[PDB]
């Protein structure tokens, strides 16, 4: 559901600010 | 309503994909330099 998503949605876009 | 949270579900899958794309396409891109170098 939402909260999932949003999950997902932060850690894949952290993981790849982070690898940048 | 049910279809508000669906529209809300779909605009938070239509971000991931405009967020994601272009940084994994810059990532290769510089990785690509990377091995150059």
């Amino acid at each position: 559901r939402y909260a999932e998503t949003d999950r997902r949605y932060r850690d894949d876009n952290m993981k790849l600010t982070d690898e940048y | 309503a049910l279809q508000h949270w669906r529209t809300k579900i779909a605009t938070n899958g239509r971000e991931w994909e405009e967020r994601n794309r272009a940084l994994r396409n810059e990532k290769e891109i510089m990785a690509r330099h990377y091995a150059k170098l």
